[PDB]
RNA sequence: GGAUAGUGGCCUACCAUGGUUUCAACGGGUAACGGGGAAUAAGGGUUCGAUUCCGGAGAGGGAGCCUGAGAAACGGCUACCA
RNA sequence: GCGGUAAUUCCAGCUCCAAUAGCGUAUAUUAAAGUUGUUGCAGUUAAAAAGCUCGUAGUUGAACUUUGGGCCCGGUUGGCCGGUCGGAUUUCCAACGGGGCCUUUCCUUCUGGCUAACCUUGAGUCCUUGUGGCUCUUGGCGAACCAGGACUUUUACUUUGAAAAAAUUAGAGUGUUCAAAGCAGGCGUAUUGCUCGAAUAUAUUAGCAUGGAAUAAUAGAAUAGGACG
RNA sequence: AGGGGAUCGAAGAUGAUCAGAUACCGUCGUAGUCUUAACCAUAAACUAUGCCGACUAGGGAUCGGGUGGUGUUUUUUUAAUGACCCACUCGGCACCUUACGAGAAAUCAAAGUCUUUGGGUUCUGGGGGGAGUAUGGUCGCAAGGCUGAAACUUAAAGGAAUUG
């Protein structure tokens, strides 16, 4: 009766089986290749602080009209290169090049937000502080 | 259901409920042992006695009449071969198919039937060799079988 | 299907076929049940008096309810040869 | 295994302080010291008969058994005085609740009092190290021989 | 080639039931499918069968009422803690009120509430209920 | 159908099924003497053959073998049982 | 035989050719110290355990050793490397 | 999915919702997932049966060998009485389990040591016309296990038990004011003290130890180199 | 690598068609097509359905085998043969009708006997692309065969049926 061994001593080929099998899983291959601590601009950590290096104008892909303000990031413990984008109305104004950053996930597993093409973070603090606090009014962004 | 092919097929002997008798069979096992003997004395295989029984005689099933199969009437009077009659007839066999293709090279069907009848020759020769029947690293070859039978 | 203290609970005891005992359900609208009615001296036909069988609708589906009602209202005493146990 | 020689080595083979006196003429030549192993393994004759040495024999050597008890069943007689066992196992997993074939090979040491061969079952008992891998000495033959003499000529 | 006799005289069964038979013909038999064929009947799952005998492995004809939904076999006989017969009969049977797990102890192929009340356990064949 | 004596079918339908399909099975060859008013003794013969079965002193043929049942030769005459 | 507190290829002489492996040896990886345990709740499982307790290892890296019942010790010495 | 002029998604006001000393976001894992499937997936056309056959490792593998009948022994619940000053035991009763006998039936085997149990009985009998009842020694039970000799086909499974850290976990007891906890505490003559505790369960593979003899393997006597004495 | 080389004919060349026409149609015709001795190992190599075993339902055809009949026909003197007709039975290639039953359906005597989930065993799949690509190994004279990833990207891609 088709499929798998029955058997009570078959216990090896159905672990085996299993085992060969588990590879197919998305999740697991990442967990065991260690996909996060090799690829990934982060470390495989849930955020990241790195450097502005120009502010960028995406435009938004169809069926959006727009231009999303973004910035180009290099990770500090990494000199990997990255594009994150700056959530809310203005806040780009806050940023400037030069400045330090911190970038966090889009919370989409890896992968990009809506119609960002090619941008899988966002900033989250700038100069120590947070665009939330900025883009309110709680705090204000220091000296130099 | 079938060995080495997909026939399915079933067909045998049907042997009968009653194990003693017939009651109309006179004679003895005496006599068709004596009778067992002079024909494995002129050389006939076991089955080949069965038969040759069957027909000509009233031997129904010759291990009833008398006591024991056929083969074992044969060794207790040595007269058993050095190897089982159904391995014999598959090494002969297989020697009548080699000699037939050492002559016709071109001829797959015939390579391919080689393979078969060996596999059989060598599943039943681990049987026997398991069971004591030829010597532990008894073994067929090509070369030697040509000989062995004939 | 009684309860903790002896009381009958549970509505309902369903019919059975007679010929399979499975249970005759409400939707089972294909099932069926014979009355034969029983006959008194010279013919008379007693009206409301029964013997009577219940065939399920799979058997019926299945095209067995006259063999089936053969051999029940036989070896119940309306038939005389026709029904044979053996084949 | 030894066979043979017995006085075959570089030093002169003999059981320790087990003297025999040329002053007091002896028939027997020498004097041979024995013991039983325990629990109630028999002390087979071929060890008190012979004239072998090997201190590492369970009855007539310097080794004790004590521990364990394993028979395996012989699957290698190629060292001299020391055999490979497999040990014959069977081990369960409880995920799929089946179990899977297992086994172990076991090095034993092995008295000229024993003889065995390939396929023999075998019940060794444990000792101390006795070698870089044996921690184990026969004591006692389950087999024979595995139907080898029923399997000679034709009729 | 068959590897569980009892598999084929259980299958057998079920299918003449579904079929709304009253009888069916089961080859070849043996000690185990009579025993199991026993308990069921000792419940009323069945009603009288019969041994017929070819002289070579049997023939049973068992007669069936109709209270069955199912008599299955368990493929692997695995071995039951005792413990875990409660896990067992949860997996396979319809309501804790009736119905029975049969299985292979060493004290003989019982019903499962038997084997509680008797205390022993093992193998598992299969079900009834 | 749905309900019927399997156990004790009946001997037409019995004797029409394959032979290894009856109820308990069993052959449907047999025996017979064989007799050629040549001589004064009488031989026993298969339903089925396979040898040609001479006789007993003389050479003669009783019957030559076929696809099942063998084919008595000429005139004869036979007896089953 | 030597060495050891002591068994043992632990080491040395002589001699032999063995030992393990698809029932996965051998090799590679591990962002691997092991365990008691943790998280998740039908059941079967899945994931985790640097970290209050047990065991092991280490004291920048290696090796060597003095004292001593006990250390191949580092809040001991000695050398080399950083 | 909203936003290109009356935006139910944006920026705000108002109002309203949800969780609330807390609530969002990111990353990881777990449940949802029978989308890793032993339980328990799917494979004609949705992803998926090797072009075909042989074949080793591996897995799997028909039936059959003490079954049926008879007799005792003593248990643990439950009914109907309750005798008795909530619970009690005899007999009436079924029911479910344990042991041991006899049936052609090794229980390893001799050699004593042991005897608890009757075929015994030696007297008789408390007492319901007595096999209802046990003390009681001189003919007649082995196995219940001591210990010495001589020998023992291999396993799997299952049972009960031993050996077993605490903390964690499940869980009992106890009013930390409650509670997470803690393992305390409680009574009086609170003026010379009385006292309950500090449980239980789990602890699985392997090793040990005991019972079982179904299921599944191993081995046995055929060139008899067979078995008893 | 030889032989063969009638035919049809990758390539090439041409006549036309066309806006173009490297084509479709027409002509010439190299390789090839055939055969020997070696290679290669892939096809929608298909029933897009692994193998052994059991069970579950009706019907008429047909291929092979066998059994039965005071069947038909062949004439001779009746047989014996032979071909044919009827019944039955194993084993085939298939079709028909139902559906208890299965399926997302189309359909399916297996694709049934499955949440009432365990007869034995092999193999493959785990959203779509990226891609049968890169890389390493191995086979091959070559063409290529086998084995065979990831980064990244993406909300669908896909199946069956319905109405337009
Ligand atoms: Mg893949
Ligand atoms: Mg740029
Ligand atoms: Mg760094
Ligand atoms: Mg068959
Ligand atoms: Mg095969
Ligand atoms: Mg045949
Ligand atoms: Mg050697
Ligand atoms: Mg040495
Ligand atoms: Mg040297
Ligand atoms: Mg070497
Ligand atoms: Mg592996
Ligand atoms: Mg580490
Ligand atoms: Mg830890
Ligand atoms: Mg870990
Ligand atoms: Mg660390
Ligand atoms: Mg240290
Ligand atoms: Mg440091
Ligand atoms: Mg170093
Ligand atoms: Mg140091
Ligand atoms: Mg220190
Ligand atoms: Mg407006
Ligand atoms: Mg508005
Ligand atoms: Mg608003
Ligand atoms: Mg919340
Ligand atoms: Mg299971
Ligand atoms: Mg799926
Ligand atoms: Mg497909
Ligand atoms: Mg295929
Ligand atoms: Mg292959
Ligand atoms: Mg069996
Ligand atoms: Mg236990
Ligand atoms: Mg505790
Ligand atoms: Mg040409
Ligand atoms: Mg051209
Ligand atoms: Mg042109
Ligand atoms: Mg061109
Ligand atoms: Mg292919
Ligand atoms: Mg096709
Ligand atoms: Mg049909
Ligand atoms: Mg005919
Ligand atoms: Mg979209
Ligand atoms: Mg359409
Ligand atoms: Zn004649």
């Amino acid at each position: 009766g088709k499929g798998k061994p029955r058997g009570l001593n078959s216990a090896r080929k159905l672990r085996v089986h299993r085992r060969n099998n588990r590879w197919a899983e998305n999740n697991y291959k990442k967990r065991l290749l260690g996909t996060a601590f090799k690829s990934s601009p982060f470390g495989g950590s849930s955020h990241a602080k790195g450097i502005v290096l120009e502010k960028l104008g995406i435009e938004s892909k169809q069926p959006n009209s727009a231009i999303r303000k973004c910035v180009r990031v290099q990770l500090i413990k990494n000199g990997k290169k990255v594009t994150a984008f700056v959530p809310n109305d203005g806040c780009l104004n806050f940023v400037d090049e030069n400045d330090e950053v911190l970038l966090a996930g889009f919370g989409r597993k890896g992968k990009a937000k809506g119609d960002i093409p090619g941008v899988r973070f966002k900033v989250v603090k700038v100069s120590g502080v947070s665009l939330l606090a900025l883009w309110k009014e709680k705090k204000e962004k220091p000296r130099s | 259901g079938r060995m080495h092919s997909a026939g399915k097929g079933i067909s045998s002997s049907a042997i009968p409920y009653s194990r003693n008798a017939p009651a109309w069979f006179k004679l003895s096992s005496e006599s068709v042992i004596e009778q067992i003997v002079k024909y494995a004395r002129k050389g006939l295989t076991p089955s080949q006695i069965g038969v040759l029984l069957r027909d000509a005689h009233g031997v129904t099933q010759a291990r009833v009449i008398t006591g024991n199969k056929i083969m074992r009437i044969l060794k207790s009077n040595g007269l058993a071969p050095e190897i089982p009659e159904d391995l014999y007839y598959l090494i002969k066999k297989a020697v009548s198919v080699r000699k037939h293709l050492e002559r016709n090279r071109k001829d797959k069907d015939a390579k391919f039937r080689l393979i078969l009848i060996e596999s059989r020759i060598h599943r039943l020769a681990r049987y026997y060799r398991t069971v004591a029947v030829l010597p532990p690293n008894w073994k067929y070859e090509s070369a030697t079988a040509s000989a062995l039978v004939n | 299907m009684e309860n903790d203290k002896g009381q009958l609970v549970e509505l309902y005891v369903p019919r059975k076929c007679s010929a399979t005992n499975r249970i005759i359900k409400a939707d089972d609208h294909a099932s069926v049940q014979i009355n034969v009615a029983k006959v008194d001296e010279e013919g008379r036909a007693i009206p409301g008096e029964y013997v009577t069988y219940a065939l399920s609708g799979y058997v019926r589906s299945r095209g067995e309810s006259d063999d089936s009602l053969n051999r029940l209202a036989q070896n119940d005493g309306l038939l005389k040869n026709v029904w044979s146990y053996s084949r | 295994s030894t066979e043979l020689t017995v006085q075959s080595e570089r030093a002169f083979q003999k059981q320790p302080h087990i003297f025999n006196n040329p002053k007091v003429k002896t028939s027997k030549r020498t004097k041979r010291w024995y013991k039983n192993a325990g629990l109630g393994f028999k002390t087979p004759k071929t060890a008190i008969e012979g004239s072998y040495i090997d201190k590492k024999c369970p009855f007539t050597g310097l080794v004790s058994i004590r521990g364990k008890i394993l028979t395996g069943t012989v699957v290698s007689t190629k060292m001299h005085r020391t055999i490979v066992i497999r040990r014959a196992y069977l081990h369960y997993i409880p995920k799929y609740n089946r179990y899977e074939k297992r086994h172990k090979n076991v090095p034993v040491h092995v008295s000229p009092a024993f003889r065995v061969q390939v396929g023999d079952i075998v019940t060794v008992g444990q000792c101390r190290p006795i070698s870089k891998t044996v921690r184990f000495n026969v004591v006692k033959v389950s087999a024979a021989a595995a139907k080898a003499n029923k399997q000679f000529a034709k009729f | 080639t068959r590897s569980s006799v009892l598999a084929d005289a259980l299958n057998a069964i079920n299918n003449a039931e579904k079929t709304g038979k009253r009888q069916v013909l089961i080859r070849p038999s043996s000690k185990v499918i009579i025993k199991f064929l026993q308990v069921m009947q000792k419940h009323g799952y069945i009603g009288e069968f019969e041994y017929i005998d070819d002289h070579r492995s049997g023939k049973i004809v068992v007669q069936l009422n109709g209270r069955l939904n199912k008599c299955g076999v368990i493929s692997p006989r695995f071995n039951v803690k005792i413990g875990d017969i409660e896990k067992w009969t949860a997996n396979l049977l319809p309501a804790r009120q009736f119905g029975y797990v049969i299985l292979t102890t060493s004290a003989g192929i019982m019903d499962h509430e038997e084997a509680r009340r008797k205390h022993v356990s093992g193998k598992i064949l299969g079900f009834v209920y | 159908v749905l309900v019927q004596d399997l156990l004790h079918p009946t001997a037409a339908s019995e004797a029409r099924k394959h032979k290894l399909k009856t109820l308990v099975q069993g052959p449907r060859s047999y025996f017979l003497d064989v007799k050629c008013p040549g001589c004064l003794n009488i031989t026993t013969v298969f339903s089925h053959a396979q040898t040609a079965v001479t006789c007993e002193s003389c050479s003669t043929i009783l019957c030559t073998p076929t696809g099942g049942k063998a084919k008595l030769s000429e005139g004869t005459s036979f007896r089953r049982k």
